[PDB]
């Protein structure tokens, strides 16, 4: 059964032969990707815990696994707790793991590729004030030679080695989709280095979405984002342009038309694994010895390996200027995002149309969560310029809808019931990235269900149309999405909205709508709006749109902003509690539903082959105006 | 899904 | 390039006559907005070492270094003697424990703990904020007009281990005899006020990867004390006392309530006076000044009253559009129009701040609409239920939203913290668009949305309230507020087309509560409050149908 006690008792020996006392294993990769590929999942092979968020301290005593609160009920069900000590991380306890590992051992090791500098420093600075007497000697271990050694050891290669290789080639993201040339974007980044960042002439881009966005390239190295393993190094020459641009990537996956076009900036192209020896040997020795000058600017979550090549005093950890660059879409991008959402609405329509028909036949109740998940994914795949799903589809019936990130498996699959059904799904298109949730009911809704839905919907409708002065902090917008739940002493354990990339990652930084951290929003930022509520062992609801920031009104004194919709799919009338709904909400519902009918109905009618009249009747039905 |  | 600021050596928002060389302003040898904040440093050498804060100076020199890249600075010149008055001989006095709930030694102990755990990289701390010292020592004074504070410095030195020395700099001729006991009782050494620079220079400073600082200073400290150190060794931060008195203990809240009851009684007498005179047309021979003197008078007769907590804003008609309006050559006759009263007082019990807007004529539909839009955000903030992690800037938003829906806004913050017989504007918490943080139980905050129209009129509705724990569920703590301020709102100014049934219910609840609280006190003293006063109180607390 791929035994862990076996692999653990095996590991404890390899730690021993290396004189390595305490070993930290974390689920992540060297690009700080939310979703990691298989080659990077080490934790699961040792614990049988396949959950994405987790950290593994491996010691002489009983190993400890930290996981996030959202993954806990899966870790109890997965992780055997006789072999491994289980523990949860919460917003409460966050630093507990730092406290813990401070509480045990004179030799410690880390995967240099799989650890962020953030984790490392917080730990290292936990052990500074833990044991002021002990001296910390940090070392990068190259080619399993430990014979040169508080020892902090950054490991070049993992002690856990492993999976499919991707041979598919990179492709250009055409200007018609992205609205701006790679050259223009690189010229903007150039301007940032002149004006904004004057204390650094060297910048490394480690975030894959930033590199893809800037070069207008996409790739196949990840299942849910069209990204590709890469680094992009910039070296600035003050007296006022780029000295060199070095692109590290998988060269065999580099097509011919892209290489010649990479003679346009005269970009040097290296292989991916050469980033470390190139920085170590070529870059760093070249940098010469009131106002402080830094050797290099790295992203905040840059992997430990790349970081340790420098002297910490000379590294500057901050966002790339690309972060703000991508957070504000240009109009071509917005227009393209609208087309992607239009295509998605058509796909949702087919999916729920099909559900509804099978609901009548009652064949819907021999279906499973997995079956329904493949169907919506299918309907999206028949859409023009569709690449693949933008994340793993959440298809959850009844009680499983209370599990926020719930994943059906061939193993974990449930029969569809005449109950709450939650569908969180999205797609990657040449036109953009989409993320949408709708909650519906296949049975007779209970009073509690309607009420929970409507209280979630009220927060959601409010955030669709909210009018706010331009200075307003986005944490205020997060609050009004929760108000109606607050009034009932109810809350949801996640953020209200995140930024979203154009054909990049479904979760993009640079802006958000959430309770902790927040900033003012700018026009043509794209954000999700997704309040929810979750009742364990019963059901849950989430309602999610994507929308973008528009200018609502400008007076002599003040600029007011609002949002406009990207997502076009209606809400569920069977779940409405009309005792909770003001007429302004009902009109807003009606105005939205009519906009949907105006948009999608003419597209439906002209592909009667693909859609047909049962579909348009269904569309007309779910968009019919509600009575005041 | 949720930003968390 | 000379830079004159209106501030004193202690970063007081309301500065004495000694300090006014030019309220808010900066002189350089154009308005400043939320977007435009840094405009001045981009716009822009000598400074008043007494008047200039290291935040402004460091921000300036840094800005200067961005362009034009090397500056020389000598005490950039820092003037000890400033380029470009009455004295206070009145005695300091103990603030009794019955009011503040914590002995000055109990506070110091709490402070000593901050140095063991929270601040491990410096053993010397200088308190320059007058309210922090007053709060810590449970002492008050007459050095300022609207705040019961005194010119002082307080230096703590830590043995790492315990406090090795505590030295208190002040005006010793205002230090009384029973107080000199409490100073040796905490084993404090007492020095004079002008001794600050000499003591730091010629005594303290001769002493002392992972770094240790020499001294911790408050961010807005004056340059004269700052430049006594090399920048590297000076750690700029809020003292521990800022979060200590931002959270009132329960005795403090109880006393704060009693202060507001007395204040409700003074407002009740004041507006009863206005109203009798309205009936007789007599009110319109009165003035903004006489109404001002009148309300200050009615507070002055309340028990344990000290003086007004800030300069009373008495504003008629178009003047109500001036946010900061200050009554001699500015004085205007009272009209049958909007009237705005922003006032409060210092009591042994606490500090009050209240604004009510009323109308002595017949309100126009515009006035009522504006008043009601303001009131709606006011009422929302009164009773809002929020998860304890909620950033206060969100609370600021909902006091604005109804105004936002009509594309209106006010150019100030929604709320600030309030001290206990201290500054009426206290740091440690706020409700505002820019700075924000989660609120905690027993924080005391103002709630004061408004709207202002040049040459027409203005409206502001202000209460003090404090944070309470509303509900604790498995996952979450929900917070809300409870009222301090007890005074009704103006029924004449209500637009009932904008008001929900929930707002009416809450109005009635508030007004009946006010009646239940004030009325038995009013009846206890017929000679201070007539039968006319009782009837008037009863009429303004009557339920809206
Ligand atoms: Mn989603
Ligand atoms: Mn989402
Ligand atoms: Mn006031
Ligand atoms: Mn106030």
């Amino acid at each position: 059964d791929n035994n862990p006690a076996a692999r653990l008792e095996e590991l404890r020996t390899i730690m021993k032969k290396n004189k390595i006392d305490v070993y930290i294993l974390i689920n992540s990769d060297e690009h700080n990707s939310e979703i990691i590929n298989e080659k990077d999942k080490k934790i699961v092979k040792i614990t049988n815990y396949s959950g994405a968020d987790g950290i593994l301290i491996v010691t002489k005593d009983k190993p400890i696994l930290y996981v996030n609160a959202l993954y806990e009920l899966q870790a109890m069900n997965e992780l055997d707790q006789n072999l491994f000590t289980l523990r949860i991380s919460r917003i409460d306890n966050r630093d507990e793991i730092f406290e813990t590992i401070s509480s045990l051992f004179n030799t410690i090791a880390f995967d240099g590729k799989n650890t962020s500098v953030v984790f490392y420093e917080k730990l290292r600075k936990a052990l500074l004030n833990a044991y002021p007497k002990k001296k910390i000697v940090e070392k990068i271990i190259y080619n399993n030679n430990f014979d040169d050694v508080l020892n902090f050891l950054v490991l070049e290669k993992s002690l856990v080695e492993i999976y499919p290789v991707n041979n598919k080639t990179l492709y250009i993201h055409d200007r018609k989709y992205n609205g701006a040339c790679a050259g223009e974007k690189i010229d903007k980044l150039k301007q940032s280095l002149m004006y904004d960042i004057k204390n650094v002439d060297n910048l490394l881009l480690s975030e894959l979405d930033e590199i893809a966005y800037l070069l207008n390239l996409r790739g196949y190295d990840y299942q849910y984002s069209p990204l590709f393993y890469s680094y992009l190094l910039f070296q600035f020459d003050r007296e006022q342009d780029f000295s060199k641009i070095v692109f590290f990537t998988t060269v065999k996956n580099l097509p011919a038309d892209v290489k010649n076009l990479l003679e346009i900036n005269k970009v040097i192209v290296k292989e991916y694994e050469e980033i470390v020896p190139y920085l170590r040997d070529v870059v760093i020795p070249s940098i010469p010895k009131d106002f402080k000058k830094y050797d290099i600017s790295l992203s905040p979550y840059i992997n430990l390996m790349i970081y340790k090549l420098f002297d910490r005093k000379n590294v500057l950890l901050q966002n790339s200027p690309v972060v703000k660059m991508k957070a504000v879409k240009n109009d071509v991008e917005i227009d393209n995002m609208k087309q992607a959402h239009i295509l998605d609405g058509l796909a949702l329509l087919q999916f729920f149309h099909w559900c509804e028909q099978k609901r009548k036949t009652k064949e819907l109740f021999n279906e499973t969560e997995m079956s329904l998940r493949h169907k919506v994914d299918y309907f999206r795949s028949t859409k023009k310029n569709f690449i693949f799903p933008s994340f793993s589809t959440i298809s959850a019936s009844g009680p499983n809808a209370a599990v926020i990130h719930y994943e059906c498996t061939d193993k974990t699959n449930a029969t569809i019931k005449p109950a709450i059904y939650l569908l969180d799904s999205g797609g990657q298109y040449l036109h953009g990235t989409t993320d949408v949730t709708r909650t519906t009911h296949f049975g007779e809704p209970t009073a509690e269900e309607k009420r929970i839905y409507t209280l979630v919907l009220k927060g959601h409708l409010r955030l669709r149309k909210v009018i706010f002065a331009s200075y307003t902090n986005s944490s205020a917008l997060d609050f009004i999405a929760r108000e109606n739940l607050f009034n009932n002493f109810m809350d949801y354990n996640h953020g209200t909205g995140h930024g979203v990339g154009l054909t990049l990652n479904v979760h993009e930084g640079g802006c958000s709508i959430g309770p902790v951290g927040g900033a003012p929003l700018k026009k043509n930022m794209v954000l999700s709006n997704e309040p929810g509520y979750y009742m364990k062992d019963k059901f849950g609801v989430r309602i999610e749109n994507m929308q973008y920031v528009i200018s609502k009104e400008i007076t002599d004194t003040t600029e007011y902003l609002s949002f406009d919709d990207l997502t076009m799919y209606p809400y569920e009338k069977k779940l409405l509690d009309f005792s909770l709904l003001t007429n302004q909400e009902i009109k807003e519902l009606n105005e939205y539903h009519t906009t949907i009918r105006n948009t999608l109905l003419p597209l439906v009618k002209q592909s009667p082959q693909e859609y047909g009249e049962s579909v348009e009747k269904y569309l007309i039905e779910i968009t019919e105006p509600i009575a005041i | 899904x949720p930003p968390a």
